[PDB]
Protein backbone atom coordinates (compact mmCIF):
# COMPACT_ATOMS: atom_id res chain seq x y z
CA UNK A 1 0.00 0.00 0.00
CA UNK A 2 1.40 3.32 -1.11
CA UNK A 3 2.44 5.45 1.92
CA UNK A 4 2.02 9.00 2.42
CA UNK A 5 5.34 9.39 4.19
CA UNK A 6 6.19 9.36 7.85
CA UNK A 7 3.59 10.15 10.51
CA UNK A 8 4.14 13.39 12.54
CA UNK A 9 2.27 14.76 16.00
CA UNK A 10 2.49 18.46 16.43
CA UNK A 11 2.30 18.67 19.91
CA UNK A 12 -0.91 21.39 19.80
CA UNK A 13 -1.42 23.19 23.11
CA UNK A 14 -2.06 26.88 24.64
CA UNK A 15 1.67 27.87 25.65
CA UNK A 16 3.66 26.08 23.20
CA UNK A 17 5.60 27.84 20.50
CA UNK A 18 8.46 26.64 18.15
CA UNK A 19 10.92 29.14 17.15
CA UNK A 20 13.88 28.08 14.97
CA UNK A 21 17.03 28.86 16.19
CA UNK A 22 19.23 27.98 13.60
CA UNK A 23 18.97 28.50 9.33
CA UNK A 24 19.52 26.17 6.32
CA UNK A 25 20.22 28.68 2.86
CA UNK A 26 19.02 25.52 0.29
CA UNK A 27 19.34 26.33 -3.63
CA UNK A 28 16.33 23.95 -5.35
CA UNK A 29 16.14 23.98 -8.89
CA UNK A 30 13.10 24.14 -11.86
CA UNK A 31 13.12 23.19 -15.81
CA UNK A 32 10.40 24.76 -17.38
CA UNK A 33 10.04 24.79 -20.80
CA UNK A 34 10.39 28.19 -22.84
CA UNK A 35 9.96 26.77 -26.26
CA UNK A 36 9.69 24.17 -28.71
CA UNK A 37 10.94 22.98 -31.83
CA UNK A 38 9.81 25.34 -34.74
CA UNK A 39 8.40 22.81 -37.37
CA UNK A 40 7.43 23.12 -41.31
CA UNK A 41 6.03 20.66 -43.54
CA UNK A 42 5.58 20.85 -47.36
CA UNK A 43 2.23 19.68 -48.22
CA UNK A 44 3.39 18.63 -51.85
CA UNK A 45 5.92 16.52 -50.77
CA UNK A 46 4.85 14.91 -48.00
CA UNK A 47 1.56 14.07 -49.37
CA UNK A 48 2.73 13.78 -53.55
CA UNK A 49 6.13 12.51 -53.06
CA UNK A 50 7.91 12.73 -56.73
CA UNK B 1 -9.75 19.28 20.31
CA UNK B 2 -9.51 22.51 21.42
CA UNK B 3 -8.37 24.90 19.23
CA UNK B 4 -9.10 28.96 21.22
CA UNK B 5 -12.66 28.19 20.63
CA UNK B 6 -13.17 27.33 17.13
CA UNK B 7 -15.22 24.08 16.10
CA UNK B 8 -13.86 22.57 13.60
CA UNK B 9 -15.94 19.34 13.97
CA UNK B 10 -16.81 19.58 10.77
CA UNK B 11 -14.24 19.70 8.25
CA UNK B 12 -11.49 17.31 10.47
CA UNK B 13 -12.31 13.91 9.87
CA UNK B 14 -15.01 11.96 12.21
CA UNK B 15 -13.88 8.62 13.70
CA UNK B 16 -16.83 6.94 13.31
CA UNK B 17 -17.26 6.04 9.96
CA UNK B 18 -15.75 3.86 7.75
CA UNK B 19 -14.24 6.16 5.41
CA UNK B 20 -12.88 8.53 7.87
CA UNK B 21 -13.65 11.60 6.21
CA UNK B 22 -15.33 14.92 8.19
CA UNK B 23 -19.03 15.83 7.75
CA UNK B 24 -19.15 18.46 4.87
CA UNK B 25 -16.85 15.85 3.11
CA UNK B 26 -19.75 13.38 3.21
CA UNK B 27 -22.24 15.74 1.63
CA UNK B 28 -19.87 16.01 -1.33
CA UNK B 29 -19.07 12.51 -1.96
CA UNK B 30 -22.94 12.14 -2.06
CA UNK B 31 -24.22 15.21 -3.68
CA UNK B 32 -21.73 14.98 -6.38
CA UNK B 33 -22.71 11.48 -8.68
Amino acid sequence: TMSLGAENSVAYSNNSIAIPTNFTISVTTEILPVSMTKTSVDCTMYICGD
Amino acid sequence: KYFGGFNFSQILPDPSKPSKRSPIEDLLFNKVT
